[PDB]
């Protein structure tokens, strides 16, 4: 019984020790995980956690370019937020459709 | 390697026994004849006394109790404490002993060099005394330091004073 | 009061394979100078208690079959001689028992 | 001559060992002597042994380990024997240990093995560069307060003399030998072979050829412990750790018309026999003081 | 249970299918019998497909042996020297064919508890995780309370 | 509550026991050599030479008259009997029997040789492991005596016929832990001995069986043991002292 | 007394299982085991590899001196005649020595090709690792040459596995082309190599002195050694990283727990950057020319 | 019952061949359905492991236990079957290997209690096995020091593997 | 609590105790060598002390002779107490008696025992403990310290 049970629980403690693995790097390359999270989902890079901790501990290079491109998705948000204008756009705030 | 059991009576002959008693008798009594005069050979800088300053103490043997009579007639009764081979071990500073004031090291009547360990022994003989039975630790000021190997008499203290006497309790077991 | 439960042979085993319940070796163990045979430092011999109680027991029963009754304690003093010896200038006066074995070597003149 | 003092050693050892194998090799068939053992505790007793090869600590093994632990000598019937010898023909046994009734050859023989142990300390413990020529173990007796062995150092070694630290440091490398059982086997050799084991010692072939003067068939005792190969008079103790107690106690310095000598005094008690701190300190203290005797 | 069994990480046998694919089933041996109503499907496999499997697989050596056995089996043995024992008692041709099949696409290794979905060798690429892999350097490299 | 123990081992023979039996006891061989040979000082410096120790032999087999009634009984009692291819059987026994002593072969050994011989050969050997060999055989197997045995109490005739051998082996007796005891593999000692043979005659089947083997009580000591021996003396209570033998 | 036979039969086949689990038997030879068909063994072999061989090549390439000296021995025990054909067994002495040869120099060629800057040491210690004992042995053992190499002592030796294996490779080398059989070395003997780095199978023992004497060959003067990061000195487990700077330019870095071990690691970096056998190198390319 | 320690001394070894080390000898011996206790006579048992014959017996003979003087026996027995059967000279040459207690076949009584109440008595034995090999006693084991303890340690460390990770 | 007590507890109580001294007593006395329990042996020793005391006291005198009759329960040692074991001992002060303990009883008790004897005596010696000679290695070294200190002096 315990066996099922962890075989359930083993997917959630997997993912929790992903996403505090990805905390830390985050934090380390001086970003916070939601916000890294939610810009690397806004420019259309589907990664889930096990790659993205795959990469912070194994490919640090890619992973500072991914928290690069996350801060710089974020900058780009607060700044359309701010200016509240339609004709001004983001490069990296574009939008591709299904091809 | 099975080490056997030794004493220092065991490989000893009849005639090499009152010799090795004789021998350490004598050095003791050498020894202890030494150091009575510890005022002329170095000792060390005496201090004017202090407001805040504690002296050294030592260790005496209860030999019994007697009555005594006080002159507006009240009966006391008195314990006999017999400092019979007291002297000064070594000495502890302030800075690695307590921070506050410095160690003395105090040790009481002799006893047989046969039955003390090989550390003992040792600590014993680079002092230059024989061994004691009880060792203890005073609390003093660095200004009451006494050099190690001084003796102490009863004449520390004076008719008319008060003392502090820390001892073992007579055990009653369980 | 009655156990709670049964004590299982893990906890058994720690408290009777401790070292307090385990028996002490002992280093007080030479051998007899004069036999050879195993004897504690401060125990006598055992093979030469056995040779000596045994003489004197032969010693003192050939003592008590030269006296008549029970009650027959000596007043003077004893000696006990072997075969092949006689009583010297200072042992007479006394009384003497004769033994038909020779004079064990442990046994001194005197 | 160019030659390391570690060859030195190793082409010795080859060479005893060359002589061991001789020596060996001399009997090809095994013969069987009938040794009485004449002791006072197990009288009666009768070893079926091997010719030069059993031992009187092969006799000890089959009497009991007692008797291995405690007997130190051997008599074969007409003098002292050291255990690992290998007897030659019939004879009768008695074991001597160091409480006999009589133990003035034990004495003698654990005398000169602490004498011999300090002659190697000493040839091991200097400078490769420097020269150290040990020149014998005189035979002080037992109720001087220390064992001497006789030394020669280098000529710029002339000026200064051993301090506490250095003695401290011998005291260490001598309980470090300790530590280690090394047994001390003998060999019965000649002259002739005498001369070329050791050949670069004066001193020693000197001694070699005084010992050998007195010998109709100028035959000499070799003893050996480890690496090292001395020649001694007399028996041996089988084991080095039945010292217990080791301290190099003194260097004295004896200056003659040929040449000075460093007599090196030490104080040693084994394992049966060891004694109190006091007792050790008071013996040690005898000890450093000078001892002369040679005839 | 993971914790009672054993268990041995991802692996291919001789590093496996990168220059080549080698076919770890080395042969294959039938115990069957002529006339036990159990061995009737191995019966039909021999008389059918038992030739078809040979052609297919060349490189996997088949024995039949028709002896009077109550339980029919099948014995894979693998390049590894690993032997695998199955019973074929009681099974229709289509069981067998799947069976043998699978004996086939096997590698041999222990059916255990694979640690790792995966297994690569120097995954490292353009280097790894260490403490100071992200941490800027100071002029001198002087500690946070070193003077120089 | 009264359950007791069972199984004590003993063994206590009696007289009535002892004759009670019905049928009696069939014996194949007898209890020793009766008549036992006694060799001559003089064989170690007669082998040396052939002519002298064989004609010698001839002579002494020939004139005895107990031993040619002996032989005429033996031939009498069973036909196709010959002392001069003896010999040649005679040492084919011995090197079959020790070729199944070294193999354990326990059967064919029991064929071979008597019951007063296989203990003999067996009991202090069944533990461990022999390597026996026959290398060579310097002077072949001569008779020297025929001794015959009737008796009347059952009707029977026992025959011994005794061979002088003298001839190397390569002996290796080796430790049930696998080490050697005794001896190397490839000496080839020379030994020489008398083996007497026991057929009983009256039996219709009759093997010659090896029964004995006699060694002269001057022939040189055999070869030393590898390992040494302690031998204690007398064991003595305290009520003993030590007598020193002289 | 419990009336079956089916209960009795199964703890029969458990106490053969807990005989042999107590008491292994001897490994015996797959020849030796029942289903056993040597000519169908040997198609099976040339098949399963993809590779065309000649049967009686193989036949003569999987027989060793030492089985034809037993099969000598057996015969002169049993008392027949054999000569007439055992004479011409066609040993694989000569098959194996030019498998050895051809391999060892596909081998070189190969690394020569795939990296200029290692030298010829370098070279001949890879291609030594390569054809080495224990590679062979397990390649062989993986492969099945053991079970049809016809040889005494069934454990079959190191060194007879080896003379098999390169025996089998000469074999196919002279039924196929060399192109042929350098893929299959490539194919069977440098995959034996992943995972593995350079020094691992080169075992150097001064990588500073190397390393200075390929930069003296490159026109370097020296590298000087710099402490680039460190985290604890007064530690029982400190770490130092340990650079080498060429005319204040960095070429390789190196973590160690002491110093001297962090300048030796950066000495062996430098070296496999310069010898090209970095971790991020280009794999090797397994692909049909 | 069970009786393989007799049978445990009867196997034969083939002979070693040249060059082989020399193997030493193991004598095994046993003493069945003795009264002493079970426990009671693994104390003595465990008290004579691992150390020569000679010291075992100097132990056992002034122990004051009543099993001292049947392990004694024992001792002495095996030893003189070492002599005799076995090729074993030096007959101080042989340490205790091996030296068990186990338990044999008891016996059930009555034992009264009072108010007509019983218990079940048991009378115990208890078997002795031993086992002797030819040498010098193995060196006992000292305690782990410092530098071993730090190699562990660091050892373990430097074991490490970044879990759950590629 | 049993500070300064010099006396164990034997038998049923204190009238035991005696009784029990006093068999002992008589034994040894009348046997000139006895062996028993090491405690009881021990606490022996100082009444046959006493009593060779009161022996030596003299015949006449009637406080020892009443001892002498209470604690010799067989009335014919009373004269052998007073005319063969104070004659003997005149010169002594306080050694009239040795007491060395044995090894324990065969039997299952494993009793501690002791043995008590009257120097002096018509039976075998005991094997008595003896030191080492002096010609001991250690001995030797002593006296060598020995000869240079009374050179010395
Ligand atoms: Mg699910
Ligand atoms: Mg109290
Ligand atoms: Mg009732
Ligand atoms: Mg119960
Ligand atoms: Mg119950
Ligand atoms: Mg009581
Ligand atoms: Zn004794």
């Amino acid at each position: 019984v315990k066996c099922t049970r962890a075989r359930r629980l083993k997917k959630r403690s997997l993912r929790t020790l992903w996403i505090n693995r990805i905390t830390a790097a985050s934090q380390e390359h001086g970003l916070k995980y939601p916000a890294f999270i939610i810009n690397l989902i806004k420019c259309q890079v589907e990664l889930n956690r096990k790659v993205l901790a795959d990469l912070a501990i194994y490919e640090p290079k890619t992973f500072k370019s991914l928290a690069a491109l996350a801060k710089r998705r974020r900058e780009e948000g607060f700044a359309a937020a701010l200016g509240d204008g339609k004709e001004p756009d983001g490069i990296f705030s574009r939008v591709v459709q299904h091809r | 390697h099975g080490k056997s059991v030794t004493w220092w009576d065991e490989h000893l002959s009849e005639e090499n026994v009152p010799f090795v008693k004789q021998l350490v008798s004598d050095e003791n009594k050498a020894q202890l004849a030494s150091k009575l005069c510890p005022l002329k050979d170095e000792p060390w800088p005496i201090h004017p006394w202090e407001p805040g300053s504690s002296r050294v103490g030592l260790i005496a043997l209860k030999l019994g109790m007697m009555p005594l009579w006080t002159k507006d007639g009240q009966k006391h009764v008195v314990t006999l404490l017999q400092v019979q081979d007291c002297h000064v071990l070594k000495y502890t500073p302030k800075e690695n002993h307590n921070g506050r004031m410095a160690a003395l090291t105090v040790g009481g009547k002799t006893v047989s060099h046969f039955h003390k360990s090989a550390s003992i022994l040792e600590f014993y003989q680079e002092l230059g005394l024989p061994p004691k039975q009880k060792v203890k630790i005073f609390n003093v000021t660095e200004n009451a330091v006494i050099k190690p190997g001084t003796p102490l008499y009863a004449a520390h203290f004076r008719p008319g004073q008060y003392v502090d006497v820390t001892a073992k309790t007579i055990g009653k077991g369980f | 009061a009655a156990p709670k439960n049964r004590r299982s042979i893990e906890v058994n085993r720690c408290r009777r394979r401790n070292p307090q319940k385990l028996i002490k070796v002992k280093n007080n163990i030479d051998v007899c100078p004069e036999c050879g045979h195993l004897k504690q430092k401060h125990i006598l011999c055992g093979y030469c208690y056995e040779k000596v109680r045994k003489e004197t027991a032969e010693i003192r029963r050939q003592m008590g079959k030269q006296e008549g009754g029970p009650f027959r304690a000596p007043t003077t003093e004893t000696v006990v001689l072997y075969s092949g010896e006689t009583p010297s200038e200072q042992d007479q006066g006394k009384r003497i028992i004769e033994r038909e074995r020779k004079r064990p070597s442990w046994f001194t003149q005197n | 001559s160019q030659l390391s003092p570690t060859e030195l050693i190793e082409m010795q050892n080859d060479l005893f060992n060359k002589e061991k194998n001789r020596q060996l090799s001399l009997t090809p068939r095994t013969e069987k002597i009938e040794v009485k053992h004449v002791g006072k505790t197990d009288p009666g007793t009768v070893f079926v042994m091997n010719k030069n090869i059993s031992t009187p600590y092969s006799c000890a093994m089959h009497l009991s380990e007692w008797y291995c632990r405690k007997s130190i000598l051997a008599l074969v019937d007409g003098q002292p024997w050291d255990m690992y010898k290998p007897l030659t023909k019939s004879c009768e046994i008695k074991f001597l240990t160091f409480k006999d009734d009589d133990p003035g050859e034990v004495n003698k023989a654990y005398w000169r093995s602490c004498a011999m142990m300090m002659g190697c300390v000493i040839e091991r413990a200097f400078k490769d560069e420097y020269v150290v020529s040990l020149v014998r173990a005189p035979e002080v007796p037992v109720i001087a307060g220390a064992f001497c062995y006789d030394v020669v150092l280098d000529k710029r070694l002339d000026e200064w003399m051993p301090t506490k630290e250095n003695l401290h440091s011998f005291t260490k490398d001598a309980r470090a030998l300790i530590y280690k059982d090394l047994p001390f086997e003998t060999l019965e050799v000649e002259a002739k072979v005498a001369l070329e084991i050791f050949q670069h010692n004066k001193y020693k072939l000197d001694f070699i050829e005084e010992k050998a003067s007195q010998n109709p068939e100028r035959i000499v005792k070799l003893h050996r412990f480890g690496d090292f190969i001395d020649v001694s008079e007399g028996p041996l103790i089988p084991r080095t750790s039945i010292c217990f107690q080791y301290e190099v106690s003194a260097v004295h310095n004896l200056q003659t018309q040929s040449s000075l000598v460093r007599r090196f005094q030490g104080l040693s008690l084994p394992v049966h026999l060891r004694a109190h701190f006091t007792i050790w300190n008071k013996l040690l203290e005898r000890s450093r003081k000078m001892v002369t005797e040679d005839k | 249970t993971a914790r009672g069994t054993a268990s041995r990480f991802l692996t291919s046998v001789l590093h496996n299918g990168l220059g080549r694919y080698v076919q770890q089933l080395q042969r294959l041996s039938f115990s069957l019998s002529r006339d036990a109503p159990s061995s009737r499907g191995a019966r039909e496999f021999v008389e059918r497909e038992v030739t078809d499997f040979a052609r297919r697989n060349p490189g996997v050596v088949i024995y039949v042996n028709p002896r009077p056995c109550c339980v029919p089996r099948v014995v894979a043995e693998y390049l590894n020297g690993a032997v695998r024992e199955e019973s074929i008692h009681c099974k229709s041709v289509e069981e067998i064919a799947a069976l043998v099949q699978k004996l086939a696409d096997q590698s041999g290794l222990d059916v255990i508890r694979i640690r790792k979905p995966f297994h690569t060798d120097s995954p490292s690429i353009q280097g790894q995780w260490h403490p100071f892999t992200n941490k800027p350097t100071t002029l001198g490299g002087l500690r946070p309370r070193e003077v120089q | 509550s009264e359950k007791e123990f069972v199984e004590h081992a003993r063994k206590a023979g009696l007289v009535i026991p002892h004759e009670r039996l019905e049928r009696p006891i069939h014996l194949a061989c007898t209890a020793g050599i009766f008549d036992a040979y006694v060799p001559p000082e003089g064989d170690a410096r007669i082998s040396s030479l052939s002519k002298e120790g064989l004609a010698q032999r001839a002579e002494r087999l020939k004139k005895n008259v107990a031993s040619q009634l002996s032989i005429r009984k033996i031939r009498e009692s069973d036909p196709n009997f010959k002392i001069k291819d003896f010999p040649e059987k005679a040492k084919d026994i011995f090197i079959e029997a020790h070729l199944c002593l070294n193999n354990s072969d326990h059967d064919r050994l029991h064929t071979l040789v008597t019951e007063n011989c296989f203990p003999d050969m067996v009991w202090d050997i069944r533990y461990k492991t022999v390597r026996w060999s026959f290398v060579e055989s310097l002077e072949p197997p001569q008779v020297v005596q025929v001794r015959c045995s009737s008796l009347m109490n059952q009707g029977n005739i026992y025959g011994q016929v005794t061979v002088r051998m003298h001839t190397r082996q390569t002996l290796a007796i080796y430790d049930r832990f696998g080490r050697l005891m005794y001896g190397q593999e490839d000496v080839p000692r020379d030994v020489l001995e008398y083996v007497v043979f026991e057929k009983h005659l009256v039996d219709p089947y009759g093997s010659w069986r090896m029964h004995g083997k006699i060694i002269p009580p001057w022939a040189p000591p055999k070869q030393p043991i590898l390992k040494t021996v302690m031998i204690p003396g007398p064991q003595l209570k305290p009520w003993e002292e030590f007598e020193e033998p002289q | 007394a419990k009336k079956g036979f089916r209960a009795a039969y199964r703890f029969q086949k458990e106490l053969e299982r807990w005989r042999l689990l107590r008491c292994p038997p001897p490994p015996v030879r797959r020849s030796e085991k029942p289903n056993w068909d040597y000519h169908a063994e040997i198609q099976a072999f040339g098949h399963r590899l993809q590779e065309t061989f000649s049967l009686d090549l193989l036949k003569t390439a999987f027989v060793n001196s030492c089985y034809i000296k037993s099969e000598e021995a057996k015969r002169q025990k049993l008392g027949i005649d054999k000569e007439a054909a055992l004479l011409n067994l066609k040993d694989n002495q000569e098959l194996s020595e030019q498998g050895i040869s051809f391999s060892q120099t596909c081998l070189t060629q190969f690394f020569e090709d795939a990296f200029p800057d290692l030298p010829t040491e370098g070279v001949t210690s890879l291609v030594d690792f390569l054809t080495s004992e224990e590679v062979v042995c397990h390649v062989a053992r993986n492969l099945a040459v053991e079970q049809l190499a016809l040889s005494a002592e069934f454990p079959v030796p190191p060194p007879v596995l080896r003379q098999t294996f390169f025996a089998v490779i000469g074999a196919l080398l002279q039924s196929s082309g060399p192109e042929r059989t350098a893929l299959f070395i490539r194919d069977f003997l440098i995959t034996q190599m992943t995972g593995k780095e350079l020094f691992e199978m080169w075992t150097i023992t001064n990588p500073m002195g190397l390393l200075v004497e390929e930069l003296k060959k490159r026109k370097i003067s020296a590298p000087e050694s710099r402490l680039t990061r460190q985290s604890g000195s007064t530690t029982a487990l400190p770490v130092y990283f340990v650079g080498l700077y060429c005319d204040r330019k960095l070429i390789a870095e190196g973590p160690g727990e002491t110093v001297l071990v962090a300048e030796e690691e950066a000495a062996r970096v430098a070296l496999r950057k310069l010898f090209g056998f970095t971790e991020n190198r280009r794999p090797w390319d397994y692909s049909k020319p | 019952i069970s009786r393989k320690w007799e049978k445990k001394n009867k196997i034969v070894y083939p002979p070693q061949l040249p060059g082989e080390p020399r193997r030493p000898a193991e004598i095994y011996h046993c003493r069945r359905q003795i009264k002493y206790s079970k426990d009671k006579m693994w104390y003595l048992a465990k008290l004579i492991r691992g150390m020569s014959i000679d010291q075992a017996l100097a132990q056992l003979e002034f122990s004051d236990k009543k099993g001292a003087q049947i392990i004694k026996e024992v001792l002495l027995e095996a030893q003189d079957m070492a002599v005799r059967d076995h090729n074993v000279e030096f007959r101080s040459n042989l340490y205790v290997a091996e030296s068990t207690s186990g338990r044999g076949q008891y016996l059930k009584r009555i034992r009264y209690h009072g108010r007509g109440r019983f218990g079940i008595m048991e009378k115990v034995f208890c078997h002795y096995f031993v086992k002797l090999v030819e040498g010098p006693p193995p060196p006992r084991e000292a305690p782990k020091t410092a530098v071993a303890h730090a190699r562990e340690y660091i050892q373990e460390l430097r074991n490490r593997t970044i879990t759950h990770a590629l | 609590i049993s500070h300064g007590r010099v006396f164990r507890r034997l038998g049923l109580g204190p009238e035991s105790r005696i009784h029990l001294l006093q068999n002992l007593l008589t034994g040894l006395v009348r046997h000139e060598r006895i062996e028993a329990s090491w405690a009881r042996v021990d606490e022996l020793r100082g009444y046959a002390e006493k009593l060779i005391d009161y022996g030596k006291l003299g015949d006449t005198n009637e406080r020892a002779m009443r001892m002498a009759d209470f604690w010799l329960t067989e009335k014919d040692l009373i004269p052998k107490l007073f005319q063969v074991l104070a004659p003997r001992f005149q010169g002594q002060n306080g050694g009239y008696t040795r007491m060395l303990q044995i090894p324990n009883r065969n039997e299952q008790d494993r009793a501690k025992m002791a043995v008590i004897e009257y120097k002096g005596n018509c039976l075998p010696p005991l094997p008595l403990p003896r030191r080492d000679s002096n010609l001991t290695l250690l001995n030797q070294l002593l006296q060598g310290l020995r000869q240079d200190q009374e050179a010395s002096s």
